[PDB]
């Protein structure tokens, strides 16, 4: 299904994922669009940080879910 | 360069320097970044509580990351729009066509922040010129009046989200002493 | 001397204090005015946190100077 990834800048990335998709794979998908390094991609959902070794269903994530990506995007 | 709020920092918390040099001088605080950010959360929470469409409403909007303290220490426009708001200043979008159409001389303005997602430019009027500073910029890029007009246009073309601050911004000593420079 | 107090809502109140007034005593004044307890109240003066057991004199808070009333630092 499609999800809404809120990036720290005022952008919402609508990407298509899978229920059994691992959080790490989700990062790769975001990296393909924004180019943000998956390693530095601090994916947080509803305050709870998404662990790379976990899946979307692990955090009860469904379609149109509001995800939040945290990282030092400003740089300086 | 006598009394000027020139703070230095590196490694995230970039917003702490952006606000620290927003209104020309310092007045904000690092801990405030989580407070002003939670202001939106506070209102959104009570709003989503009543207008709850799904279960995620009182879940994801009950604990909105960055709003309730950030992990790395970076905040988006969530703290910018609120920072000026609590002081009595307004934020105008100079990049969005629906607003950019106002066509107001940027040299007449007080200060504006440019966002390119990967970087933000902290530009503010100083004395009789415009200065751009950051945590990754020790040299204040002297922006001339004629250059500013082009700079603003270049930003729009590049895709830099220009947040112009309207109203009376409290100037510091750096404004008065900069009046003697060219 | 009448300083000021900047709330997180944009409201400012003409706080009247003395040169030798302590931050704690100031918090009391704010407690009556607003209602928020001193332990919840946080005062900042230009990127600097004001300690309850510190006088405004040392802080250098001149006549008619604003103050930042922080009260939201919870996260999860």
């Amino acid at each position: 299904m499609q999800i809404f990834v809120k990036t720290l800048t005022g952008k919402t990335i609508t990407l298509e994922v899978e229920p059994s998709d691992t959080i790490e794979n989700v990062k790769a998908k975001i990296q393909d669009k924004e180019g943000i390094p998956p390693d530095q991609q601090r994916l947080i959902f509803a305050g709870k940080q998404l662990e790379d070794g976990r899946t979307l269903s692990d955090y009860n994530i469904q379609k149109e879910s509001t995800l939040h990506l945290v990282l030092r995007l400003r740089g300086g | 360069m006598e009394s000027i709020f020139h703070e230095k920092q590196e490694g995230s918390l970039c917003a702490q320097h952006c606000l620290n040099n927003l209104l020309q001088g310092e007045y904000f605080s690092p801990v405030e970044l989580s407070s002003i950010a939670h202001q939106l959360d506070e209102e959104e929470r009570m709003r989503m509580a009543e207008g709850g469409v799904t279960s995620e409403d009182y879940r994801t909007f009950l604990q909105q990351p960055s709003g309730n303290m950030d992990d790395s220490g970076f905040f988006s426009i969530q703290v910018i729009s609120n920072a000026l708001k609590v002081w009595g200043l307004e934020l105008i979008l100079f990049n969005s066509p629906e607003y950019q159409r106002l066509r107001i001389d940027p040299i007449n303005e007080r200060s504006f922040i440019c966002n390119y997602k990967e970087h933000w430019f902290t530009v503010r009027k100083l004395g009789k010129q415009w200065f751009n500073l950051n945590s990754l910029l020790t040299g204040p890029e002297l922006i001339s009046d004629t250059y500013l007009a082009l700079f603003l246009a270049q930003l729009q073309q590049e895709g830099y989200s220009i947040f112009v601050v309207k109203g009376d911004l409290p100037d510091c000593e750096a404004d008065q002493l900069l009046q003697m420079i060219r």
